[PDB]
């Protein structure tokens, strides 16, 4: 127990942005983002595709796009490949429609004079803990949750527990607009912050690993989705305590987790259409396999809100999204050992191309007192892992 | 009257070959000089005929005697053969340098305007020394040759290994220095200094210190001035006059009106402007003699580093003149009504005539061909 | 390392090429640039208005610095200097080639060649134009001194001799200085005092540099404007001032 | 002076005091030297937090980018396609760098001003000033790299 976190040896694998030299910190441009584009298309033609098709009929691989600013329809989904080809699709005569998921900016193949296929890959002791936040009920500033949350991480004797989420929202704090102590005092951010951490480790005592993941929701970090490296100030020492970036890709002893950190689920799945008389779990399952078949869970730029086109749930920076993409052949290795995506669909625990999916909601969610969250323990001797869920 | 050029044109232009020479530069070693230029010819009735380049011989003579060209041009060398596509940059023009008797009209009072008189034909006698004399001191410029043409005066070509390929630039440069009679006096630029190097030169004054000095360099103006006008026409140079102080004009115009004799008043006016000042009055005959004598350089026709020209030996009916060659060595012999013309015919003088006309013209040309 | 000393002041007095600025330490924002181009601009403007040329560049700073090396951070001392001279005359020079007539260059141009001669004057070595107005400077033969001596001591009268006449020129080389009052001219040749070879100095200088506008404005006018915002609407206002 | 062009454009910053609010207007005829409101308190928390959420809503509005559509329309998508011709952000990045370096210039104090006052005012000061200056430092429109806008005419 004790030796086992002592030898964690975390690390993780993207390559992290110089702090002083990231490269499109505020500028933006249109021109670069068509290049960028013209450039991806060309690259999953020539990768994946063209492994299906030999050269009256006409194929072609385009990004979708929709036509009108309008929440999409099925009459209005349109197909684009380069500067000159723009045309339309019209396979709606027959109301065939296969097994797969259309979304905006999705790059699919299609041929007709009409067949569709999305990019398929080929077919194929230890416990963790997993809190999501927020930490603070609504319109209150006590965070107690935090303290029965590590309540149970200390009394199971957890090797390594996972915080991830907002800890200071723009939705709890806007409304104190400051912070007032029964002991007659005024602190800021950075200091709540600091007294937070310091009740962590003070609980923990360092005996266990903490991994940290922001989300965009938080008030101290200011950057777009493609965050990095909420800075921890901490009077105690020890490095038990860690910082990652928003999409993280972490390096347990022998187990590589990947990090959605924010509401992909939710806003794939209602902004994309699919067929209906389809069971919500399948629903899920059918809107992971198409995000993982484009090697980002992030492939919608808009991803405006549901029956809001003026509201943008998340600021995504497009040109420096792509860096952090991670492709999927399992003849090679299994990549993604397990996906942590957070978001308000019911919680689960499946699995997909001999990978594993968890879906731990947010503790504390929509103000009710009733949390939740979960906890995975796995064997190695090939890749066999317990998953069970709890409710508060 | 065309029938008796078209007979004439066989005896007009012997020259053909000796033209050809002349353009050829054999010096230079390089082939197809005559195959680059311009040529331009007039027809009857205003047909204009440019840019009719002959690479042979045989038929630049054909066409000339086949047609009939009341006016033959020369033009400059070009980089390529063919006209009116390309558009050809030329690389090289002789230096040309035009005179005429417009200038003289408001001095000279004795002729219509229409016609020369003997009494003028010694402005053109004097400006040929002048501008001879100015190329050889101030430039190398080892070759001249001018040419009299028509009813009116002369021109200027030049040949020489350098100034052929020069470019526009340095053909603004020369110009410039060659003209001193700036439109109404010499400019300050001059007047400025004393012991100037180019006027005193153009005045017939040598380095100097003097009643025959005097007289010496007066004499020239005398003769040419003294009786053709005589100072008829006073206003002419007291508006000039009146350029000094209205004193000294009231003063000089108070005193003619006794003498009513025209050296006479030349000599009272040197006398009434020779010591009423040191520093007021100043060159004050100096530039009244290059104002009264000196020729107005034209600057239309020398301007551009292409351009088209009256060549030698043409001919025209109106007037009857034949534009015979002409050598520096020749201004102090040469006159205006011994030239041949088409009138004469069967007759030996004129046979001696343009006999000598080719014989002058063969000098320069075999000078040219062995100086090189 | 001697070498590319040497590189960057022939780059510095001549001033032809350009150098980058994203690593140096001062000239980065977009605010310092502005006042850099509008004090060099100043300058030139206040040049042309009055003619004290040394007297000049003291009151706007750009004399080159001078410290020891022992002093701290030198390395930021001499490429502060060396940007400021480089960044500052192109910017210039980019403004007129674009926007004004070539009737209208000629102020440019004088300006610039005015402090050209202060540099060179108060420079320790001329040695980039020394080698090569060797090539344009003859020495006058003893036959044609004693030719046109009568001619010589006519336009020359105040001293402010054989040594003191110097090397003269062929004609065609320099055609612009026939025109020029104080020259003596004997068979296509031509004779000049020795404080001259300044004036010889601004006339090849104005040429060239006169050249690369109307080819940097040929190389402009195929296009529509320049593509960039925050440069275009500043160019703009650097010519009037 | 070169005060007036910068308050002209400055966003609004309010403070919520005891029994009090007011708009923050700050210059450095004001008095410089001192910051706090009419009360006894120096109002400097509040002050921080206001400018941190205010500097992160202009961040997020800045990050939503969308053109304007064409044919003349001032309606706006945030949908960019391949083929569109028209191109012109709602906010240009000038305006946001215009609005950040005026709320950085509406701060700073000059060095005649400070050695007059208290040490722990003005290092407060400099405390405040560095959080926008950092942001400043790594911007990609306020640091210029200007090899390429001449170095496509023949230059080095
Ligand atoms: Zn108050």
């Amino acid at each position: 127990q004790h030796q086992n976190s002592n030898n964690m040896t975390i690390v993780d694998l993207f390559e992290q942005y110089d702090p002083n030299k990231i490269p499109n910190y505020l500028t933006n441009n249109i021109d670069k983002i068509r290049k960028h584009l013209e450039q991806r298309i060309l690259t999953f033609k020539i990768q994946n595709y063209s492994q299906f098709i030999v050269n009256e009929e006409v194929k072609m691989v385009g990004r979708l796009i929709s036509t009108e600013n309008g929440f999409l329809n099925t009459t209005n989904l349109r197909i684009e490949l380069n500067r000159n080809q723009y045309f339309d699709l019209v396979f709606e005569n027959d109301f065939d429609f296969g097994n797969n998921v259309l979304f905006p900016n999705q790059i699919v193949m299609v041929k007709g004079i009409l067949v569709v296929s999305e990019l398929i890959t080929d077919h194929i002791s230890q416990l963790i803990m997993v809190a999501a936040g927020p930490f603070s009920t609504v319109m209150s500033t006590q965070y107690t949750s935090f303290d029965n949350i590590l309540h149970v991480a200390k009394t199971k004797k957890v090797s390594t527990l996972i915080l991830l989420g907002p800890f200071l929202d723009i939705k709890n704090e806007i409304l104190k607009d400051g912070s007032i102590i029964i002991n007659s005092k005024e602190y800021t951010f950075e200091q709540l912050q600091n007294s937070l951490f310091e009740k962590a480790v003070k609980e923990l005592e360092g005996k266990t690993q903490i991994i940290i993941v922001p989300s965009t929701r938080d008030i101290l970090s200011t950057d777009s989705i493609p965050q990095m490296s909420l800075e921890i100030k901490v009077s105690e020492h020890k490095n038990s305590i860690h910082s990652y970036s928003n999409p993280a890709y972490i390096d347990i002893d022998k187990l590589r987790v990947y990090i959605a950190n924010s509401d992909v689920g939710m806003i794939t799945l209602q902004n994309s259409l699919l067929d209906k008389k389809i069971p919500y779990m399948q629903q899920s399952r059918l809107t992971f396999k198409a995000l993982m078949n484009q090697q980002n869970l992030y492939s919608i730029y808009p991803m405006r809100n549901p029956q809001d086109s003026q509201q943008i749930l998340e600021t995504v920076k497009l040109p420096n999204i792509n860096d952090f993409d991670i492709p999927f052949d399992y003849q090679l290795e299994q990549y993604p050992h397990i996906i942590i995506s957070p978001s308000s669909l019911p919680k689960f625990a499946t699995k997909i191309y001999n990978t594993v999916v968890i879906n731990p909601n947010y503790v504390i969610r929509d103000g009710s007192q009733a949390g939740n969250f979960a906890i995975i323990t796995l064997f190695k001797d090939h890749e066999r892992t317990r998953v069970d869920l709890y409710c508060l | 009257l065309d029938y008796d050029l078209l007979e004439e044109y066989y005896r007009s232009y012997f020259p053909v070959s000796q033209m050809v020479q002349w353009l050829s530069y054999p010096q230079d070693g390089d082939d197809t000089y005559f195959t680059r230029r311009e040529f331009s010819f007039t027809l009857q009735n205003e047909v204009y005929l440019r840019y009719q380049m002959y690479n042979s011989e045989r038929e630049f003579k054909n066409a000339l005697l086949q047609k009939v060209p009341e006016k033959i041009d020369i033009g400059a060398v070009y980089d390529r053969p063919g006209k009116k596509g390309d558009d050809i940059k030329a690389k090289e023009k002789e230096f040309v340098i035009d005179i005429d008797m417009t200038d003289y009209d408001h001095i000279r009072t004795c002729c219509s305007k229409a016609k020369i008189c003997e009494k003028c034909w010694k402005f053109m006698r004097v400006a040929c020394d002048l501008i001879s004399k100015s190329l050889d001191e101030d430039f190398g410029f080892q070759h001249v040759l001018w040419v009299y043409s028509g009813r009116r005066g002369i021109h200027a070509w030049v040949c020489d290994k350098e100034i052929r390929k020069a470019n526009d630039y340095t053909r603004a440069s020369i110009i410039d220095y060659l003209n001193i009679l700036v439109d109404y006096v010499k400019p300050s630029l001059l007047k400025m200094e004393k012991s100037h190097l180019i006027e005193r030169n153009a005045m017939k004054q040598l380095n100097q210190k003097k009643a025959e000095k005097e007289s010496e360099k007066v004499f020239v103006e005398i003769v040419l001035r003294e009786q053709n006008l005589f100072m008829k026409k006073p206003e002419i140079i007291l508006e000039f006059l009146a350029k000094r102080s209205e004193n000294l004009s009231k003063e000089v115009e108070k005193e003619w009106k006794t003498l009513k004799t025209s050296e006479q008043r030349y000599e009272a006016l040197k006398e009434l402007v020779s010591s009423e000042d040191k520093k007021k009055t100043h060159y004050l005959l100096e530039e009244l003699r290059i104002w009264l004598l000196y020729p107005r350089l034209d600057v239309n026709v020398s301007k551009s580093t292409n351009h088209l020209l009256k060549s030698p030996f043409c001919i025209h009916p109106k007037t009857g003149n034949v534009c015979v060659p002409f050598t520096t060595e020749e201004i102090s012999t040469f006159d205006p009504f011994s030239v041949p013309n088409i009138s004469t015919l069967t007759t030996e003088e004129g046979s001696s005539k343009m006999k000598n006309s080719l014989k002058i013209f063969n000098k320069f040309l075999e000078n040219l061909k062995k100086d090189v | 390392l001697n070498k590319q000393i040497k590189e960057e002041e022939r780059n510095y007095i001549l001033l032809e090429n350009a150098i980058d600025n994203s690593n140096i330490q001062g000239f980065q924002t977009i605010q310092e640039i502005v006042q850099l181009a509008m004090q060099r601009m100043k300058m030139i403007k206040e040049i042309i208005q009055e003619e004290n040329y040394n007297r000049i560049r003291v009151a706007n700073k750009f004399i080159t610095v001078a410290i020891p090396k022992s002093d701290p951070e030198y390395e930021l001392k001499n490429k502060q200097q060396y940007a400021k001279e480089v960044l500052s005359h192109f910017l210039c020079k980019m403004a007129y080639a674009f926007y004004a007539e070539p009737e209208t260059w000629l102020e440019f141009a004088r300006a610039e060649a005015f402090i050209l001669m202060d540099k060179l004057k108060s420079g320790q070595h001329h040695a980039n134009f020394f080698s090569d107005e060797n090539l344009k400077i003859k020495t006058i033969s003893d036959e044609l001194f004693k030719q046109a001596f009568p001619k010589i001591e006519a336009t020359f009268s105040s001293i402010k001799i054989k040594k003191d006449n110097f090397k003269m020129f062929k004609f065609i080389d320099h055609p612009s200085m026939l025109s020029n009052n104080d020259v003596v001219l004997h068979k296509g040749y031509i004779i000049i005092y020795k404080e001259s070879t300044s004036k010889i100095v601004q006339n090849i200088f104005i040429e060239r540099l006169l050249d690369e506008m109307r080819l940097l404005q040929l190389k402009f006018q195929n296009n529509g404007s320049k593509l960039d915002d925050d440069r275009l609407s500043f160019l703009k206002d650097l010519h009037k001032a | 002076s070169k005060r007036n062009q910068f308050l002209t454009s400055i966003p609004r910053v309010l403070v919520d005091c005891k029994k009090c609010d007011q708009t923050f207007l700050f210059l450095g005829a004001d008095a410089a030297s001192i910051l706090k409101c009419k009360c006894g308190n120096d109002i400097y928390i509040q002050l921080k937090n206001k400018i941190a959420l205010v500097v992160k809503e202009l961040i997020r509005n800045f990050e939503e980018n969308a053109i304007q559509i064409d044919n003349e329309e001032f309606e706006y998508t945030h949908q960019i396609s391949l083929v569109g011709k028209a191109k012109q952000q709602k906010m240009s990045s000038f305006t946001l760098n215009q609005k950040l370096l005026s709320i950085q210039a509406m701060f700073d104090i000059t060095k005649e001003e400070q050695e007059n006052t208290q040490k722990v005012t003005i290092e407060k000061i400099k405390t405040i000033k560095k959080t926008l200056d950092d942001l400043l430092s790594k911007s990609q429109y306020n640091n210029l790299n200007l090899s390429n806008i001449f170095t496509s005419f023949g230059l080095l």
